[PDB]
């Protein structure tokens, strides 16, 4: 139980967006690292309680 | 342009019978079949891209 | 590396600092982006498989 005393910190980023002011640069030809990109959405969508 | 007007919405409405019946958990899927298809630098997809 | 201020640790955030070079531009320059400006829409055919409800596309 000695684990659980103390509060553990969340650290939880600043919220920032540029999309809505210039939509230019988001467009039909996405820049992406990895192919496997949309992989975790596509998982929860289907499946929510897994 | 009567023929050809005709021509265009019976390709259109024919094809978004069969594009609203896929799982959102799938590659070409509702949201994100004119970003695959389009080989350009549009502004925004809409109008008569889509 | 490390710095401090005001007795607390100050970290350096945001993106990662490259070298820029002159080349690193211009080579874009002569790259130009010379992909025909073109409107090119490239077709996806519909496969049927087993339950027939939900449709799927391919890229062929």
């Amino acid at each position: 139980s000695a684990w659980f005393i103390n509060a553990g910190m969340v650290n939880m980023p600043t919220l920032s967006c540029a999309n809505g002011y210039y939509p230019a640069l988001t467009n039909v030809n996405p820049y992406h690292r990895l192919d496997t990109w949309k992989d975790t959405l596509n998982h929860w969508v289907a499946y929510p309680d897994m | 342009l009567f023929y050809h007007s005709v021509a265009m919405i019976e390709s259109c409405y024919v094809e978004l019978g069969n594009v609203a019946r896929v799982s959102d958990s799938d590659a070409i899927n509702k949201y994100t079949f004119t970003e695959l298809s389009v080989q350009g630098r549009p502004v925004m997809n809409r109008g008569i891209i889509v | 590396a490390a710095m401090f201020s005001r007795n607390k640790p100050l970290y350096m955030t945001g993106g990662s600092v490259r070298t820029i070079a002159t080349g690193n531009y211009r080579d874009a320059a002569e790259r130009l982006r010379a992909m025909d400006e073109t409107l090119r829409l490239k077709p996806f055919k519909i496969t049927e498989k087993l339950d027939f409800r939900v449709a799927a596309y391919a890229i062929p």
